[PDB]
């Protein structure tokens, strides 16, 4: 799915958004 | 023919892996010493293991067998000799007349390769002949970088104590992320789309993500940021020596290992390579003997 390619691939860039 | 290829590959990282040992005057990874007596101590056991699925497995022709050995053995002397290298520096700098010196904020050489990936990648999408593939494939790299500069962002706002610093690194990292957000909102807009006004559009969404790269290159090259050399002395030469020869004598023993079974799994009728075969088994377990004793006498 390209939403979910994209998400594994983005790693863990929501520590950063979040933060 | 099958179960050489395992056998060339493993070679190859011994090949690889054994540079570690050539200079081991900095920190390689985050092991303490005593994580470096378990690594060893584990990959023993892994090793031990391995090196009879290897002698069995040829002599008996169980080759897809044969191979899961030699992979699981390639991966555990690596392992070892991450861990004996580290412990050596770890060895060297204890000395009183070393200095530890310290370490960066980011590893300056993958750094440099993200941020070279995505200019590189934002480039390729902007190509005129370029195909909407291509777009996509492009975009896959960005994300993959972009997560690895944010990644290396949040570890050195970890490791500094200054506190603007700390803050600056988020903020460069947030600015990274969020235009490659925008990016690729912009080529998952296009579809059916393959206009010369995307094509267009697409280019400019890549200038903000260029700029944020560039901002954070500019950054993290303040020399505040490097990392400073140890200095080992040379009594802490002398001291990771038993080390560094013990862990380069299993490598030496290990690529003859391999090689022989490499022979042996094409035709394990082959009393010589048999005694080959064993004699370096056995070196390598004495080689793995003295270097743990050494890891513990050269204790820091």
């Amino acid at each position: 799915d390209i939403d979910q390619m994209f998400s594994t691939l983005l790693g863990e860039l929501d520590l950063l958004l979040q933060s | 023919a099958p179960g050489q290829k395992e056998c060339d590959n493993a070679l190859r990282q011994l090949e690889t892996v054994r540079e570690l040992l050539e200079n081991p005057v900095q920190p390689i990874n985050d092991m303490s010493y005593f994580g470096c007596l378990d690594s060893v101590m584990e990959n023993s056991k892994v090793l031990g293991e391995a090196m009879t699925g290897i002698s069995q497995n040829a002599k008996n022709g169980n080759l897809p067998e044969f191979g899961d050995a030699i992979a699981t053995a390639s991966k555990a002397l690596c392992g070892f000799t991450e861990a004996a290298a580290q412990a050596a520096y770890l060895v060297g700098v204890s000395d009183p007349n070393s200095q530890a010196g310290q370490q960066g904020l980011v590893e300056p050489t993958q750094f440099a390769r993200a941020n070279q990936a995505i200019q590189m990648a934002c480039q390729s999408l902007g190509e005129p002949g370029c195909t909407q593939a291509q777009v996509l494939s492009a975009a896959t790299i960005v994300a993959k970088h972009t997560s690895a500069l944010c990644n290396s962002c949040r570890l050195a706002s970890a490791r500094t104590a200054n506190p603007t610093a700390k803050r600056q690194f988020v903020q460069s990292a947030k600015e990274v992320a969020n235009s490659t957000a925008n990016l690729v909102k912009t080529i998952k807009a296009l579809d059916g789309d393959f206009t010369e006004e995307n094509r267009a559009q697409c280019r400019a969404a890549t200038a903000p993500l260029l700029e944020a790269v560039d901002n954070l290159s500019a950054f993290a090259s303040n020399p505040e940021f490097s990392s400073v050399p140890a200095q080992i002395s040379p009594e802490g030469r002398a001291a990771m020596e038993p080390i560094v020869i013990s862990a380069k004598t299993m490598l030496e023993s290990a690529g003859g290992l391999i090689q022989t079974a490499r022979a042996l799994a094409v035709n394990p009728r082959d009393p010589p390579r048999w005694s080959v075969l064993a004699g370096h088994s056995r070196t390598v377990s004495d080689s793995i003997k003295k270097l743990i004793t050494s890891m513990r006498d050269k204790a820091p």
